[PDB]
DNA sequence: AAGT
RNA sequence: AGGA
DNA sequence: ACTTTTTCCGG
């Protein structure tokens, strides 16, 4: 039940949450400290490769 | 078994499930640098690329639908209807 | 100049060594603290 | 006249010191009033 | 005589009672919001504690100190802090002031903003004086000390505004009513049994005219004069709060212009 | 804990006149009423400030070092 | 608690200041969330696969 | 201000309003071995050991203690310890990687068996933020 | 609070 | 020991 | 005669 059914997981944050009326219904608010924090893994490819570096 | 497509008897259109798995698919092939079925007309995310790919039906999966025997009917991303 | 430990009571400076017993000169008391920094700190008025 | 352990004092009862302090005495005593 | 005229009620050192008329209500608004958050103002910004042996914490002072209203009256010569060249301040860009306390009393030693001292050189220009406006010149109570209480620090004060800290507050509570029978219907009076009698009624009724009920709405009638009151903190006086806000927002408008024709 | 410097709401400095203030009820035998008004705070916020205040830090002092 | 499916829900990052993960009032109720101090998880998706899955 | 939200007045929060001191008092004690065999306050490095903490050992005085005065961060290392082995292994305690702030009191004391028994606060201030609840 |  |  | 569940998250 612990350990295979549910898990603690990677990739994952948690905080206090508020209400913003200027944020569209799908959108959710992200702290900087968070994304900052989250990371995803991202293929080098032709279409990327600029943009990429220049987060690199 | 093997269903023969003259005695094939799923939907002729493409499930939610099905859809969301082919975009998935094609857009992690796209991404891992697979080639590309259809003129980018400035695309560059893979699953933009991947739903461009399906607009046109120009995607070459095929979706193993399994019965709860076990027997399947293998349909194309070309054959099924993206009404959705 | 140097008053490393101050007693924590009489406020009387002590400045002793690592094996110079941890206990005042006049009353016992072992609770003496540590007088502040001569590297000084500094505060935005906010 | 024999020694038998040590029981922990409940503070302001009747065999603590602060029963037996005023203000002052207290303040002094670094305890809060 | 032109445009927006002003009429003055009452004033003094610390209130002014006018009424803004021939003005746009937007225009008397942005007026407002100028004079509380716009005007630059002179306060501690930087605190290098030295010693404190009080009751009271480093921070806790270090932010009172902020609070303690500061001759801003010459402070359009002084440069903000940023737009100087020195790494961090110098005598064009700042104030230096320090404060030296000890309970030498047996009795409880008071530490107020008139035990304030400039150390850096004013260039003979009216800028970081505590303002004193109370009775015995003592100014703001910043601290007490006890005995062998000793209460060391340096501090820089700075240009900003109080849209970067509250400290830089130029005026206290203004004071902004317009329309005080409410003949432009621009409020609905909540009630029990009577509007008019549960309400109470304005002082500036008085310079109004009241409604007289047996008139239609005018509906084409709009909204001009505005009985206001300013409050000095200190800082800068008066008078001042308001020339210098209405300068203020000119050169907000002014900027936009010049910055138009950058394009 | 030490009598706040510019009332929180409108930022009247009142750091000031809390000795005043102290001193209007003891020497002067008024009531909070009337202190706070000689004192001229009028708005509730300023008035607040100086009525609701609990000077601590003379507690604080009672202790020795 | 998560004791429906709309308690678990894909939305689009917007990296925003302060602590708090904002997010637009209508979804208030699905997730059953006020804003009196309740926290709320945020996991994410590592493939360009799992994201089609959240995103579909 | 909307479902348990509110909005609080900027100007205020600055003028003194809802802020609040904040104190962690961090204690650590020098553990005698049977024969001896004690740990030491001290300002570890290398020396054989190398199992010591990533934050700033440098805070620290001689005596393996941070000043009074001191804004600490990290993992600074408040309190900075040694155990040797049959050698200096660490023994250092680290300011929570959560926290940050100014070392406040710093109390260097005798334990019954007459041990070094050490007590660090370290003060900060916290006003009135986002998330916030009142 | 139920149920082998 | 405590939050929703 | 005899056993097992009960919402979700600093020390
Ligand atoms: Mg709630
Ligand atoms: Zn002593
Ligand atoms: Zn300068
Ligand atoms: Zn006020």
């Amino acid at each position: 039940r612990g350990n295979l059914m549910g898990k603690r997981v990677d990739f994952s944050a948690r905080t206090v949450i508020s209400g913003d009326p200027n944020l569209e219904l799908d959108q959710v608010g992200v702290p900087k400290s968070i994304a900052k924090t989250l990371t995803y893994p991202e293929v080098v490819t032709p279409y990327n490769i600029d943009r990429l570096t220049q987060l690199v | 078994k093997a269903i023969p497509k003259d005695q094939r008897a799923t939907t002729p259109y493409m499930t939610k499930y099905e859809r969301a798995r082919i975009l998935g698919t094609r857009a992690l092939q796209i991404s891992m640098n697979a080639p590309v079925f259809v003129d980018l007309e400035g695309e560059t995310d893979p699953l933009r690329i991947a739903m461009k790919e399906l607009a046109e039906k120009k995607i070459p999966l095929v979706i193993r639908r399994y019965l709860p025997d076990g027997s399947f009917e293998d349909w194309s991303v070309e054959e099924l209807i993206v009404d959705l | 100049a140097t008053l490393k430990y101050i007693c924590a009571e009489c406020s009387s400076k002590l400045s002793l060594s690592r094996t110079d017993a941890v206990r005042c000169k006049d009353c016992g008391h072992r609770i003496l603290l540590k007088a502040r920094t001569k590297r000084l700190v500094q505060f935005e008025a906010r | 006249k024999v020694f038998i352990g040590r029981l922990p004092i409940m503070l302001r009862s009747k065999n603590c010191y602060l029963s037996e302090a005023t203000e002052s005495d207290l303040y002094k005593l670094k305890e809060c009033p | 005589e032109e445009g927006p005229q002003v009429k003055i009620r009452e004033a003094s050192k610390d209130n002014v009672d006018f009424i803004l008329s021939n003005v746009d209500l937007a225009m008397a608004n942005s007026l407002r919001r100028v004079m509380i958050a716009e005007i630059p103002t002179l306060a501690i910004d930087s605190v290098e504690v030295e010693t404190n042996t009080t009751v009271l914490a480093d921070e806790f002072i270090a932010h009172r100190l902020g609070l303690i209203p500061l001759q801003s009256m010459d402070i359009e010569q002084l440069e903000y802090s940023r737009d100087c060249f020195c790494e961090d301040h110098c005598d064009k860009c700042s104030v230096v002031l320090t404060l030296q306390a000890f309970g030498e009393s047996e009795s409880t030693t008071n530490v107020y903003s008139k035990d304030l001292v400039i150390v850096s050189n004013l260039m003979g220009r009216n800028i970081g004086h505590p303002i004193i406006q109370d009775k015995e010149g003592n100014g703001v109570l910043i601290c007490k000390l006890r005995k062998g209480q000793e209460l060391k620090l340096t501090c820089v004060a700075k240009k900003g505004i109080a849209k970067e800290h509250a400290k830089w507050g130029p005026a206290a509570a203004i004071e902004f009513e317009y329309d005080p029978w409410n003949k432009l219907k621009h409020t609905d009076y909540w009630y029990e049994q009577d509007s008019a009698k549960e309400w109470p009624q304005s002082k500036n009724c008085e310079y109004e005219d009241p409604p007289n009920e047996g008139d239609p709405f005018d509906y084409k009638a709009q909204a001009d004069t505005f009985y206001m009151n300013v409050e000095s903190v200190g800082s800068i006086p008066v008078d001042q709060v308001v020339v210098r806000g209405i300068d203020t927002l000119q050169k907000k408008v002014a900027s936009i212009l010049l910055a138009l024709t950058q394009m | 804990m030490i009598v706040p410097v510019r009332c929180f709401s409108c930022g009247k400095v009142v750091g000031d006149k809390w000795e005043s203030y102290l001193n209007l009820l003891q020497e002067d035998e008024l009531d909070e009423g009337t202190a706070l008004s000689r004192l001229g705070l009028k708005r509730y916020c300023c008035r607040r400030m100086i009525l609701t205040h609990v000077d601590l830090i003379e507690k604080f002092l009672r202790y020795n070092p | 608690p998560s004791l429906h499916k709309m308690s678990m829900m894909a939305h689009r990052v917007k990296v925003i200041p302060y602590s708090t993960f904002r997010l637009n009032l209508s979804v208030t109720s699905p997730y059953n969330a006020d804003f009196d101090g309740d926290e709320m998880n945020l996991h994410v998706p590592q493939s360009e696969e799992t994201r089609a899955e959240l995103s579909q | 201000n909307q479902e348990d939200s509110m909005i609080m007045n900027q100007s205020s929060i600055d003028r003194g309003l809802f802020r609040s001191l904040f104190f962690r008092s961090y204690m650590d004690q020098e553990k005698k071995y049977g024969m001896s065999i004690t740990e030491t306050f001290e300002k570890p490095q290398r020396t054989n050991t190398l199992r010591m903490k990533h934050g700033t050992y440098d805070k620290l005085d001689d005596d393996g203690l941070i000043a009074p005065g001191v804004r600490v961060s990290g993992e600074d290392v408040i309190i900075g310890k040694t155990t040797p082995i049959s050698s200096k292994r660490d023994a250092s305690t680290p300011l929570r990687s959560t926290e940050n702030g100014i070392v406040d009191q710093v109390l260097v004391t005798t334990n019954q068996d007459g041990l070094k028994f050490v007590k660090v606060r370290v003060r900060t201030t916290k006003i009135p933020q986002i998330g916030d609840k009142f």
